[PDB]
């Protein structure tokens, strides 16, 4: 399951794991309870698919509200005070590689940004672009092909 | 073209223009006297100083800009503009699909008018936008956009014959658009669509990963540097970006072979022959923003503790990182505290926990549980989680193993016997566990030794949340976690 969520996200390990512990802590302030009518042992199939639902709800209520947290987590997780001094976590994890001082000088192809790492674009990061931005009525061939 | 001004023609009574201005489609069209279609915050910020007129037939407009039209302007200007849209559609589906069919390349000369209709040049007022592939002129962005459509369209082919096309738009975009801007971002955006064609002439090429290795060997044992000629301030060859992804890619089966090294056995005496040459070219060139990338890779495709377990003192794969890095290295190198994600009120209570941790006063984690907002659930979760990072982290670590044995269990046990924000009979059987060690999610045995350390945060981070957490949804899995039984 992790394997396939660091490829299914079009992230880098780390902050796929910070996706995960997102939704973890997300979990646990949702104090709003209407999630009332079903056994709280899982002993029916109705019980089970209203828990499913209600889950689902909060699922996409925290997941579509990531991509304007998690630059700040990396700013947050950057600039903590006993990795920092640490440095392999500068020339990776948000700090720019000029430090080192054993460098080609400043030109316009030797940036940081350009000597950053994306992704590798795959089938799975594209069921996950349909699904986020409504797929059922736009584009139904597309969402049907990458489901099978 | 001529069907688009004789489909306006048609429409709504001799040329529906865009708005003299903002050279656009108009919004809430008012309506000049002499037959123009101007938008309404261009003629509110225009018209009311002393130039009562008409931009472009010089007509003075006698009262004010007071008909606007309800009736015809916004359909009109509805039905202009999905036909503008479904002709700019039809014009890039003929240039994706009848202008590019096979491999043979297209000719020059329509090459050049494709890459001259993208420029809207000079017209008596912004000059010299960009616009997105139309056949037509009444389409506007009133910033200079550049997209990477027409590039990754002339790159389907063999790259040796498409150099000076792509050159020539470079140079084009340089000397009007891009003049002294951030051209840090459409150089990557060049090396970004030169790697993906690579990656599209390789993948769905076929032949062998032989041949492929000994032709980017090849091109690594006879790589000459030359890195003075495009460097200094606006030179930059197509030539030069080739090299660059190429060498991107390079290196990027050099981390994957790498990543594969580390997780299994020895590499069938051909990939280590490249993975030297991988060594020979980054020891011989002092270029190391390309070991930056290498890392990078490394960090992006296994974690940071991959390159931690890489970041030991005679591991035979010590070349992937640069010279000042390893000498200022100890070997107390520590780990990422993930759950710094609840943020500004669990890292004062888990810096007050490394207090305690230290001293043997214990006061000072209720110090900083008083000082936090964010009530009663969220702060037993960090309070617990403060716990379990502080004796985790002393029992990994070889040098401070076992430390609030000595002597200190005792001082946050009377911070357990005192406080009553986690002295409720759950918690407090989940906290007797994790203070003396005798939880069994810490001997979950898995012999990889890294991802190791995730599950169990994984599973002490869950079993903490369906504690802590007082919540309907929850009910089941706390089930799943206490009363298998029951389950
Ligand atoms: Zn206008």
């Amino acid at each position: 399951d992790l394997e396939q969520l660091t490829k299914m996200l079009g992230r880098s390990a780390d902050e796929t794991i910070h996706v995960v512990h997102l939704i973890l802590s997300s979990l646990l302030r949702v104090q709003s309870h209407g999630v009332l009518n079903f056994n709280a042992e899982l002993s029916t199939k109705g019980c089970r698919n209203n828990w499913e639902k209600h889950f689902e709800t909060l699922l996409l209520r925290e997941l579509k509200h990531l991509d304007k947290n998690l630059p700040a987590i990396n700013a947050l997780i950057s600039q903590d005070e006993r990795i920092s001094s640490n440095p392999v976590t500068k020339i990776i994890y948000g700090d720019p590689a000029t430090f080192l001082p054993h460098l080609p000088q400043k030109s316009i192809i030797h940036c940081s940004k350009i000597w950053s790492c994306r992704r590798k674009i795959t089938v799975e990061y594209l069921q996950h672009i349909v699904e986020q931005k409504n797929g059922k009525e736009t584009v139904p061939v597309l969402w049907h092909f990458l489901q099978k | 073209c001529d069907c688009k001004d004789k489909a306006s023609k048609k429409f709504s009574r001799f040329g529906i223009q865009p708005c003299f201005i903002c050279h656009g489609d108009a919004q809430d069209p008012v309506c000049l006297p002499c037959d123009h279609v101007y938008c309404l915050r261009c003629i509110q910020t225009w018209l009311i100083p002393g130039q009562m007129m008409c931009p472009y037939c010089l007509t003075d407009l006698p009262d004010k800009f007071s008909p606007t039209v309800s009736q015809d302007h916004r359909k009109a200007i509805e039905k202009h503009a999905q036909f503008r849209h479904m002709c700019n559609s039809f014009f890039v589906d003929l240039v994706s699909t009848m202008c590019f069919k096979d491999n043979t390349p297209p000719e020059k000369s329509v090459i050049d008018t494709l890459l001259s209709l993208l420029f809207v040049q000079k017209e008596l007022l912004h000059r010299e936008h960009t616009k997105s592939l139309s056949p037509f002129d009444d389409v506007v962005d009133q910033t200079p956009v550049i997209r990477s459509v027409l590039l990754k369209l002339l790159l389907k082919y063999s790259f040796h014959e498409v150099k000076d096309y792509i050159q020539n738009y470079l140079t084009q975009l340089e000397k009007k658009a891009f003049l002294t801007e951030d051209k840090t971002e459409l150089y990557l955006l060049f090396i970004s669509c030169l790697e993906d064609s690579v990656h599209q002439k390789t993948s769905a090429g076929c032949r062998n990963l032989e041949q492929v290795l000994r032709e980017e060997g090849h091109f690594l044992r006879t790589y000459s540097p030359g890195l003075q000629g495009q460097e200094p301030v606006r030179i930059a060859s197509v030539e030069y970006l080739q090299e660059v992804a190429r060498v991107r890619l390079c290196l990027d089966l050099a981390a994957d072979f790498l990543s594969e090294l580390q997780e299994g056995s020895e590499l069938a005496e051909d990939k280590r022959r490249f993975l030297k040459h991988v060594e020979e070219f980054c020891t011989r060139v002092n270029n190391d923003w390309h070991r930056v990338y290498l890392v990078r890779k490394l960090s992006s495709q296994r974690g940071m503790e991959f390159v931690q377990s890489f970041s030991k003192q005679g591991h035979p794969c010590q070349w992937v990182f640069p010279r000042k890095v390893i000498a200022q290295q100890k070997d107390h190198v520590s780990l990422m505290d993930r759950y710094l994600v609840h943020g500004n009120e669990y890292k004062a209570v888990r810096d007050a926990t490394a207090k305690a941790v230290l001293e043997c006063k214990t006061l000072d984690i209720g110090n900083a549980l008083m000082a936090c907002r964010s009530p009663k659930p969220q702060q037993t979760a960090y309070l617990l989680l403060a716990l379990y990072t502080e004796v985790a982290a002393l029992y990994r670590s070889p040098n401070g193993s076992l430390h609030p044995e000595a002597k200190q269990l005792e001082a946050v046990n009377k911070f357990i016997k005192e406080s009553k924000i986690l002295s409720d009979p759950n918690i407090r059987c989940f906290a007797r566990s994790l203070v003396d060690n005798t939880l069994p999610l810490l001997k979950i045995r898995s012999a990889n030794s890294i991802l190791k350390g995730t599950v169990t945060e994984m599973a002490v981070h869950v079993a903490t949340i369906l504690l802590c957490g007082h919540n309907q949804i929850l009910k089941p899995l706390r089930n799943l976690a206490f009363y298998p039984v029951n389950m």
